[PDB]
């Protein structure tokens, strides 16, 4: 079963998919191809929870019925510059305007 | 699978499969690996990228198709984007 | 042109609404005129008597948005194999993002206020040109 994801760091957002049975480490290999940074310089998060390389996405709560195409699940990303990892930072999207009078 | 970059007016960089982005005829013309959108904010373009994923998944599929959701707050801006992009 | 054939050979059918919309069945009669039938709530089904060679199509009962039936526009009852009813699975199509956006805007704004919205004049005409059964019948011709 496929799960559909947004992998997000700063003002960067990757749309991709994977199997429930695939691992956190295998997802880092997908990021390596796009963003050109090896797995050992990456940290992946479900909200404020660091994810272990060996665990499957299904064990970390990304299931096919919650992580949908029209509404994918978010996975935090954080790189290592030289020695230490940076703090997790996900810039929010822009705010919509107020509903016009006619749509109220 | 080749990926492309779609950049919103406020600077968010969205990275999606080329195949998915080619759903839009307008985007195909802008390419034929990055494309900047001066009029589309990130809260519209994030929904646009989700529609691509939805469209490829459920096109030519017999399994039951669910409703593509759109909040009232984003309908106007999203209508104008879909019209420009032709998708 | 698009009209039911008068076969008089009975055909039992199951209308099954596998969409989130309230469904309006429409039978195209012997002169080609659309006849509306009682509505089906979301996720419900009904066993009905029709005939072979009769044409049917299906719409959203509130907005007349187009729906599919067994993957396609029209449904025609066929010969019942071993006295078993023909299944007519009604579903959503994969709408375009534009048409989906127009559906949501139409459902929030009243027809009179369409021209007050801050958009190009072509989008007023796209909004006002709301889905219609008689337009699509000319389109399938
Ligand atoms: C001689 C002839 O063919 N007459 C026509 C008018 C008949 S009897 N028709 C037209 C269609 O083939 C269907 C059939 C009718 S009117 N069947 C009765 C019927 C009643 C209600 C329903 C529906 S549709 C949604 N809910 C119901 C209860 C379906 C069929």
């Amino acid at each position: 079963m496929d799960v559909f994801l947004m992998i997000r760091r700063h003002k960067t957002t990757i749309f991709t998919d994977a199997k429930e049975s695939s691992t956190v480490f295998e997802l880092k290999r997908i990021v390596e191809g796009i963003l050109k940074r090896p797995p050992d310089e990456q940290r992946l998060y479900k909200d404020d929870q660091l994810l272990d390389d060996g665990k499957t996405l299904g064990e970390c709560g990304f299931t096919s019925q919650t992580a949908r195409p029209q509404a994918p699940a978010t996975v935090g990303l954080a790189f290592r510059a030289d020695d230490t990892f940076e703090a997790l930072c996900i810039e929010p999207f822009s705010s919509p305007p107020e509903l016009p009078d006619v749509m109220k | 699978m080749m990926y492309v970059k779609l950049i919103s007016s406020d600077g968010h960089e969205f990275i999606v499969k080329r195949e998915h982005a080619l759903t839009s005829g307008t985007i195909k013309a802008m390419l034929s690996n990055e494309v900047n959108f001066r009029e589309i904010p990130s809260h519209v373009l994030s929904k646009v990228c989700m529609y691509f994923t939805y469209k490829v998944r459920y096109t030519n599929s017999s399994t039951e198709i669910p409703e593509f959701p759109i909040a009232p707050e984003i309908a106007l801006e999203l209508l104008m984007a879909a019209n420009f992009l032709d998708c | 042109v698009l009209r039911s054939v008068n076969s008089r050979e009975p055909s039992q059918v199951i209308f099954c609404n596998r969409s989130p919309r309230v469904v309006l069945p429409v039978w195209l009669n012997f002169d080609g005129e659309p006849q509306p039938y009682p509505t089906l709530p979301p996720g419900t089904g009904r066993r009905i008597h029709s005939y072979r060679g009769h044409l049917w199509l299906f719409r959203d009962a509130g907005t007349h948005d187009g729906l599919l039936v067994n993957q396609t526009e029209l449904f025609v009852p066929s010969l019942n194999v071993d006295g078993q009813p023909i299944f007519a699975n009604i579903t959503l199509p994969v709408y375009t993002l534009k048409e989906r956006c127009l559906q949501v805007v139409r459902s929030l704004v009243k027809p009179e206020n369409y021209r007050r919205l801050d958009i190009v004049r072509s989008l007023y005409e796209d909004l006002e040109d709301h889905p219609n059964v008689q337009k699509d019948l000319e389109r399938l011709t």
